[PDB]
């Protein structure tokens, strides 16, 4: 089986850990803010995805750089209900995308918590993150609900097809 | 260290087999559901039988006070939920809740919700402000759901006990259990 290393990052409370365990266990895990990382292997279409969920707290964001090495795919999780921190999420995403170690990494953006009534849609998040300004990078944005699991498998299917064609 | 509890008997009510008991929050009343299909209200200060509801000829396994509405909600082995006004003794509502025996009723403390558990392996949420519509069905137990209890600290969560040897914790608004013990 092809092994793929995926880094999953984003702000705190974005639902990263909920996405990780929903993909692995099929269940909703009530997560406290992740102090550190979780690592889980998810199998999809004969590809083994080793997903690194690194905490999004302000103290942990500087430590994301230690996980950039040998990252083949980047999953950026955004709380689509958190309108105030969307600009902070954009700055942190742009800072990560400037790193040379992530140059060849495929970007998947999960617009999470789309089940909430005040959630920004995937198009509004695409504009607010400035994803259309990215040149020479394969990116995709998927609307997701980590609680229902909606859109998670479509995002993984895109990622699996991109990473299969890169060799 | 042994807790020296002074244990005093306040009421002794002899009856047929009691399947559920509940206490009224403001009145000195005990609700007792009987195996003969009757539900009795006892005053524990006067030691008197105050009210009797003849529900059906079949065991009443669950009965609860809804003090805010002056109701007694009963669940019997006839698969019927019956709602009685305890002041007028009038039957306010009656409906078929489950396809098998009703084991437990949990009343939501603030919202117009009743949770019911049954031998049909289902837990159902009923909204009385919406004409007793079933708002949600909780599926995932593989045997009789014997008891349900709402979390007193987070009224959106409840736990269920089943003969499948599992305890499931559920959230209102989720069709899947949060976890299984």
């Amino acid at each position: 089986k092809k092994e793929m290393r995926i880094l999953m990052v984003g702000l705190d409370a974005a639902g990263k850990t909920t996405i990780l365990y929903k993909l692995k266990l099929g269940e909703i895990v009530t997560t406290i803010p992740t102090i550190g990382f979780n690592v889980e292997t998810v199998e999809y279409k004969n590809i083994s995805f080793t997903v690194w969920d690194v905490g999004g707290q302000d103290k942990i964001r500087p430590l994301w750089r230690h996980y950039f090495q040998n990252t083949q795919g980047l999953i950026f999780v955004v709380d689509s209900n958190d309108r105030e921190r969307v600009n902070e999420a954009r700055e942190e995403l742009m800072r990560m995308l400037a790193e040379d170690e992530l140059r060849d990494a495929v970007l998947l953006v999960f617009a999470n918590k789309q089940d909430l009534p005040n959630a920004m849609n995937a198009a509004e998040i695409t504009d607010k993150l400035g994803l259309h300004s990215l040149r020479h990078r394969n990116w995709y944005i998927q609307a997701t609900c980590a609680t229902s699991g909606d859109g998670l498998y479509e995002g993984l299917d895109w990622l699996s097809n991109q990473l299969r064609n890169q060799k | 260290m042994p807790l020296r509890l002074d244990i005093k008997r306040k009421l002794t009510a002899r009856s047929d087999r009691v399947k559920s008991v509940d206490l009224h929050p403001t009145e000195p009343w005990m609700l007792a559901s009987l195996y003969n299909g009757s539900v009795c209200v006892w005053n524990h200060e006067t030691q008197t039988l105050v009210k009797t509801f003849e529900v059906c000829d079949l065991p009443v396994r669950a009965a609860k006070f809804v003090a805010r509405k002056n109701w007694v909600v009963t669940g019997a082995d006839d698969m019927q939920i019956r709602v009685f006004n305890y002041n007028t003794l009038e039957r306010v509502h009656m409906f078929e809740a489950h396809s098998d025996y009703i084991r437990c009723i949990a009343v939501h403390p603030t919202q117009p919700f009743i949770l019911t558990s049954s031998d049909d392996m289902l837990i159902k949420l009923w909204d009385w402000d919406k004409k007793w519509s079933c708002s949600q069905v909780f599926e995932g137990h593989t045997h009789y759901v014997m008891q349900i209890v709402i979390n007193p600290k987070d009224n959106n969560q409840f736990a269920s006990a089943s003969l499948d040897r599992t305890i499931k914790v559920w959230q209102l608004g989720s069709s899947s259990p949060n976890f299984t013990l």
